[PDB]
């Protein structure tokens, strides 16, 4: 009875959670998403955002230099956007531009770490956390998208890979509460 | 202890001109019958 | 139970060398008819 | 203008989705591109049942995992997901199907091979022949042109060029505005009589599907991207030109800053050996779009004749700086060495672009001269062969092959070489 | 027996079973060495007849279905050089050579096809 | 003048240093001769090998009989005030500042790499003498810069372009260090850094079209702050060779057994190794297992000396177990 | 011109890294086949009859007797051991 | 055990694709059970590069290296493997051995101490 209502619940958020997930070019939950959707139990598309016809052009040119590898060139067009649905996109070019060059830049060299054991990539930081505080919701409120979800997650994986730990955990956080079903995340 | 300068240098001496000698051998064009290792060969006995 | 290639055969050289015979005929007597 | 450019806008916007949608990255980028330089649509037919299997297709397409989609879309009966298994199970053959001679060069390691798409011709060919609606009368979707499209392209995998001409120009008139088609229609040409043949074929027997497209587009001569069509055909080969200047003016004031026209226009001076020109067109692309890479090795070409080396270098360190493993770049940068005399390693950076897509532009061709300069005369002469297998418009390719075997004590086959190259370029004065 | 017929330099009731089996067979055995071999060898026996226009159709419809035969591409080409069409058999003898390494009968034709190209004078 | 470590087998913004002095020295178109004691401070640490077992012997040959000044760590900061303690030495300091700000890319890189080559260097003396037409000084390869230029040539041919790009990325990264010094700041104008400056940059074949474009290449590339800059790997803020990373530690282990030196500068470097280094130098270990030691650390101590007998007793194709165990 | 426009071949984008270009020889390995060739290892005619008495284990104790030393010939007349 | 099979599979995976982490792990495996070690040592650091985050391929590498009768090079194969995670249980084992092998008995107690600490209730440690 209710666990077929559950059957019921979980194709359409599945079908939501692949829907936005590869619509913004992140494979890491969209690829598991269908997965899980294609082994649940046996028992009009849905698409929906808030962008403008001008700027949805934008979107396409965005979106379509993304996979095709020229990442940097889809930052400079995409520039001047205020949306928060495109700057995460612009961002997570950015961010994909730097972890893509430095895997050119070492294959030489098996261990990775630091034998102790980022002004590049604090460059990234700081226009999260300004385009962070110009929006008007900044989280903990009930009319919270999921591409402010989704900046917090770019924003959570980018502090790790700094090594500041216990800051990124709770940035995570924020983004499950906001949005769950992210597998990268 | 083996130099890895040392090491990889004779390595780029060996590898260099290993694209020279390309066409040594094995290669044959289409109309001629008798590569370019031979072409030499003969061309050393004819001036000899 | 298992069919092998069919027999097929393609030109020889007896053939092949007898058209190359006649087209130098018919390279030959030509430039004499311009000349 | 006026309407005219409204109502390009929202077809334009069609064309960028649905062509991005259904995993054809190369048409898209141009369409959505088009966007930026010109002054959310959605409706597919697909079922709830079937709806997953979009989703599970394109997503692990996406995750590069190629094979899997094949298997798992086994049995579809879609009229067009089926076309997302056979692309995908066509590139999945593709990238294990490397001739053993042209390997060879490709490398230089120096140490079921085609049935596979015998098999997806047949499957596309029994699903067309028993699927409910054909191309006839105004029956047809845009999905079934990309069916015919990716018919038409296997075909001339086996050299059937004829025949592929038809698929082609089948699935343009059913479907429009997809660039990755046309380009696959240039290289079918390999001639100059048939151009205005099939000149003559657009304008009086072609015909378009009026129903998916939009209003004053079924027409021939309002189309835009027909005159993109007439201005690829007229750059790779001059022949004669029809309405060649008057048709290029009209698509200029419209699409403004449009780097890919400019590209081109400028491409042209270069054609007609504008050197000084040419660089200040050229100039003007770099400026407005810096990160945009393609076409740049014409720009490399242009400044190795003028042996401009001191701007080379620093065009080919802006060039690598942000991106080091695109064709382009590689290119450029073996381009480079050719100026430092440096013929001996210029080789290793063409082979590594030749890798990246393996079918390019006329980077065959420069691979093949920098062997001549070491002398080997082998290595040029079959690497040269393989341009002509790839491209036979290519003048260079032809004309290396005659002047190599000049070289060569037997000048026969100098003659058969230069003659095709004769047809391709008359105006020419050397050959 | 239609090979049969042909080693007996009949060239005429070979191509009559030959033509018959083709007939029989026309449905089925689109490919896989059935339809490729009965085809070649028809079209082998009128280049014997000396009626070539059917046979550049019947190879042209051969060379369609497969690309990939040395054999196919030389056969071609020594029927362009029956006629004069040295333009179009040149590049057959070409792709010939490339497929397969020696081919000498083929290396003698392509010269002869070089000879004839150096006496011609085409616009 | 800190930064992140790492080894590298290409030509180090050091390696350069000590070329842009030896084409001035040789060049004597200035009139300029390198005192003798600042080559021999900044070329020998480079030179290959010294070995140095962890303990059963001490000093065995390490000793130098005159006492030798440390080596000079790679920061243009430390290589100018060798230079600057001379009342002429400001003439000297300024023609490396010249030629550092002479170099803006990598195509006038391979210019200096070229003359050396063609004119400076030559195989033997009996063609020196032959050589009485040339108007700079020339070299021989087995003098002791000879087989230092030697070397540096054959690693300038040993990489790809990818070699090349990483050289100049460092060496901007390198100078623009030094220009957020206090000592820059003394230097900020002198006058003949200009004229020794426009010494080099003559016959630039264009000064009306290409300049334009080619400060829009550098300007583009570096880090102009006007907009987000283009995104590329982390970048190495000091680049070394093996054997001048031995030079410094065998010099700071032997000082701490028992002209003054960096040893704040020396142990927060060595500590940013990437872990690769330090299997390729075995010696980083034990540099800490002497100041293990040193506080009386028995866990720590142990780990750090198996670790240096595990990496070098691989690498010597020699048995050394039998000197692990006592 | 016109490159990264076409996309009907397995491109440089096709690929998730675009730097695995750089060792692009793994795909020309030949995968050694499963069972005979195991016999060239120890080596560094005997890898068949390795493969034929592996493939003769299969057999019953009679059956084996039968076919010890069997022979047969041509035109279909049988010798027995 | 049951090389036919693993010969099999060896095949089969190899034929997708040899560009993920483990379809150069599984044929290496293959490989190492046809003693032929020149080869199969090639295919774990190949492994290894394409995710360094496979750290399990480190002390199979090591394995590899003990019964080509090389100890030298074993012993930095297995001490990487510690240096990025100390808490390996299998690396600082197969590091014990390699010393075990040799006359250096004591000198292996430490890091047959050490792996005791990783998995105490084992009756083979």
């Amino acid at each position: 009875d209710s666990q077929d209502k559950i059957i019921h619940d979980i194709r359409i958020q599945l079908r939501k959670a692949a829907t936005e997930l590869s619509r913004w070019k992140l494979y890491g939950s969209s690829k598991w998403a269908a997965e899980a959707l294609a082994g649940l139990a046996e028992a009009i598309p849905q698409n929906g955002f808030g962008l403008s016809e001008t700027e949805y052009d934008l979107y396409l040119l965005g979106s379509t230099l993304f996979d095709a590898k020229e990442f940097d060139r889809c930052v400079f067009f995409l520039k001047d956007v205020t949306n928060p649905y495109l700057k995460f996109l612009k961002l997570y070019s950015k961010f994909l531009s730097w972890d893509k060059k430095s895997q050119e830049s070492m294959e030489n060299i098996l261990t990775t770490g630091k034998f102790t054991d980022q002004s590049n990539i604090s460059s990234i930081l700081k226009e999260i956390n300004t385009f962070l505080e110009s929006y008007e919701i900044k989280i903990d409120d009930d009319e919270a998208d999921l591409g402010l979800a989704l900046l917090y997650y770019l924003r959570g994986v980018i502090l790790k890979q700094e090594k500041n730990i216990s800051k990124a955990m709770s940035s995570f956080l924020k983004s499950l509460s906001c949005y769950s079903f992210n597998w990268s995340c | 202890k083996l130099d890895e300068f040392l090491m990889l240098s004779e390595q780029y001496k060996s590898r260099l001109p290993k694209i020279r000698k390309l066409g040594w051998n094995r290669f044959k064009p289409i109309g001629i019958n008798k590569t370019m290792y031979e072409l030499e060969m003969l061309r050393s006995r004819a001036r000899a | 139970m298992i069919r092998r290639a069919p027999t097929t055969l393609q030109l020889s050289h007896d053939d092949v060398t007898s058209l190359i015979d006649d087209l130098n005929e018919q390279k030959l007597k030509q430039q004499l008819n311009i000349e | 203008q006026d309407k005219i450019i409204h109502d390009i806008r929202i077809q334009l916007r069609k064309a960028a989705t649905e062509l991005s949608r259904w995993k054809l990255y190369g048409s898209s980028k141009w369409a959505a591109e088009a966007l930026a330089g010109l002054a959310p649509q959605n409706g597919f037919g697909l079922s709830e049942t079937e709806y997953d299997l979009y989703l599970l297709g394109s997503t692990l397409f996406d995750a590069k995992e190629f094979d899997r989609c094949v298997f798992f879309l086994k049995d579809v009966t879609n009229p067009y997901l089926k076309f997302l298994k056979l692309y995908s199970k066509f590139l999945s053959w593709d990238k294990k199907s490397q001739e053993s001679m042209e390997n060879i060069l490709t490398t230089g390691k120096f140490t079921e091979s085609q049935s596979n798409i015998s098999s997806i011709l047949k499957e596309i060919n029994t699903f067309l022949e028993s699927y409910e609606i054909k191309i006839d009368d105004d029956e047809a979707d845009l999905g079934l042109a990309l069916l015919y499209y990716l018919r038409g392209v296997i075909l001339k995998q086996e050299k059937n060029i004829s025949k592929a001409m038809s698929s082609f120009l089948k699935s343009l008139s059913c479907y429009s505005f997809n660039w990755s088609c046309w380009l696959e229609l240039m290289d079918c040409l390999q001639k100059v009589d048939d151009a205005l043949l099939l000149n003559n074929y657009l304008y009086q027997n072609f015909q378009f599907k009026f129903s998916e497209n939009l209003g004053s587009q079924r027409t021939i001569e309002f189309n835009i991207m027909i005159k993109f069509f007439k201005l690829k055909v007229f750059e790779e080969l001059n022949g004669q030109l029809e309405d060649y200047f008057e048709d290029l003016e009209f698509l200029l004031q419209v699409f403004p800053n449009f780097t890919f026209l400019k590209a081109y226009n400028a491409t042209i001076s270069y054609n007609n050996l504008d050197y000084v020109t040419a660089e200040s067109r050229f100039d003007d692309i770099v400026k407005q779009d810096p990160y945009r890479l393609n076409d740049l090795e014409t720009y490399s070409n242009i400044l190795y004749v003028m042996q401009k080396n001191s701007k080379l270098a620093y065009l080919a360190q802006f060039v690598s700086q942000i991106d080091r493993f695109r064709p382009e770049t590689c290119c450029i940068i073996a381009n480079y060495y050719s100026a430092r005399q440096e013929h001996e390693k210029s080789i290793m950076y063409f082979r590594r672009a030749l890798t990246l897509d393996k079918k390019t532009t006329n980077a065959w061709t420069l691979m093949g001269h920098e062997f001549v300069e070491l002398s080997n005369s082998h290595a040029a002469i079959e690497c040269y062969r393989r341009a002509v297998d790839i491209c036979p418009r290519d003048f260079k390719a032809w004309f290396g092959l005659g002047q190599a075997y000049a070289l060569l004590d037997m000048h026969l086959y100098s003659l058969y070489y230069f003659q095709k190259a004769c047809t391709l370029k008359p105006w020419d004065r050397r050959i | 027996m239609g090979v049969m017929y042909f080693k007996k330099n009949e060239f005429v009731k070979a191509k009559k079973y030959l033509k018959k089996a083709l007939e029989v067979v026309k449905d089925l055995d689109p490919s896989s060495r059935t339809t490729i071999s009965i085809q070649l060898n028809l079209g082998h026996t009128y280049r014997k007849l000396n009626e070539n226009e059917i046979a550049i159709k019947c190879f042209r419809c051969v060379l369609e279905k497969n690309d990939k035969n040395s054999e196919i591409h030389c056969s071609l080409g020594y029927l362009y050089l029956k006629t004069k069409k040295l333009q179009k058999a040149i590049d057959h003898l070409h792709k010939s050579l490339y497929l397969k390494p020696n081919n000498s009968s083929a290396t003698a034709l392509l010269k002869n096809a070089l000879e004839l190209n150096v006496t011609l004078s085409l616009d | 003048k800190y930064g992140p470590l790492g080894i590298t087998n290409f030509i180090t913004p050091y390696d350069l240093c000590i070329l842009i002095l030896i084409h001035a020295h040789c060049s004597q178109d200035n009139g300029i001769s390198v005192p003798t004691a600042v080559f021999l401070r900044l070329i020998s640490p480079t030179r290959p090998s010294l070995e140095w077992n962890p303990l059963l012997k001490d000093n065995s040959n390490l000793r130098s009989s005159s006492i030798v000044p440390p080596p000079v760590l790679p920061i243009l900061d430390n290589i100018i005030r060798i230079l600057l303690d001379d009342k002429d030495g400001n003439k000297i300091a300024l023609t490396l500042m010249g030629y550092l700000e002479a170099i803006n890319g990598l195509d006038s890189i391979n210019r200096l790499m070229m003359d050396l080559e063609k004119n400076c260097l030559v195989n033997n003396y009996r063609s020196m003498k032959m050589r009485t037409t040339s108007t700079r000084r020339q070299m021989t390869r087995a003098s002791f810069l000879g087989t230092f230029l030697s070397t540096c040539i054959r690693k300038y041919q040993i990489g790809d372009f990818e070699m090349r790009e990483t050289i100049w990325i460092n060496l901007q990264n390198f100078k623009t260090v030094f220009k957020h010094t206090p000592l820059w700041l003394r230097f900020k104008d002198n006058v003949h850094i200009q004229k020794v400056k426009n010494c080099l940059l003559a016959n630039d074949e264009i000064s009306v079209e290409d300049q334009q474009m080619v400060e829009f290449f550098q300007h583009f590339n570096n880090g102009n702050d006007a907009d987000s800059k283009t995104m590329n790997e982390e970048n190495y803020g000091t680049l070394i060779s093996i054997q001048h990373l031995q030079s410094i530690v065998n010099r700071q282990i032997v000082n701490w057994l028992d002209y003054e030196e960096q040893s704040g500068l020396v142990f927060d470097l060595l500590d940013t190794l990437s872990l690769n280094d330090a299997t390729k130098f075995p010696l980083i270990f034990i540099l800490k297992y002497l100041e293990a030691i040193k506080e009386n650390s028995y866990q720590t101590a142990l780990d750090s000396l198996h670790n240096y007998f595990d990496y070098k007793s691989t690498g010597n194709s020699q048995n050394y177990f039998h000197i692990s165990l006592l | 011109s016109s490159s990264s426009y076409r996309d009907s071949y397995f491109q440089y984008r096709h690929l998730p890294a675009p730097h695995h270009i750089l060792y692009a020889e793994w795909n020309q390995d030949i995968l050694a086949l499963p069972d005979e060739v195991a016999n060239i290892t120890m080596a560094m005619m005997t890898s068949e009859q390795n493969s034929n008495r592996y493939w003769n284990s299969f057999h019953d104790e009679d059956d084996w007797n039968l076919f010890n030393g069997m022979e047969l010939e041509s035109n279909g007349v049988v010798t027995f051991a």
